[PDB]
């Protein structure tokens, strides 16, 4: 067990409904 | 030019103090959190969050 701690919080706007990374990368 | 849009109004402005007192009953404003009572020093170890 070990939590995740905060670490920012962007005020942005954008409305997010794909995403993918840019180069090991397990996902759920 | 202003405008209010959905997300918040950040660019917003400066808000102030006062100063702290402890030991005495005192009106109560921290950040946000408002409230009423005596504000002792603690011995409790917040998170750096």
């Amino acid at each position: 067990f070990s939590a995740l701690e905060p670490l920012v919080d962007l005020p942005i706007g954008i409305n997010i409904t794909r995403f993918q990374t840019l180069l090991d990368y397990y996902v759920g | 030019s202003f405008e209010l849009l959905h997300a918040p109004a950040t660019v917003c402005g400066p808000k102030k103090s006062t100063n702290l007192v402890k030991n005495k009953c005192v009106n109560f404003n921290f950040n946000g959190l408002t409230g009423t009572g005596v504000l002792t020093k603690s011995n409790k170890k917040f998170l750096p969050f």
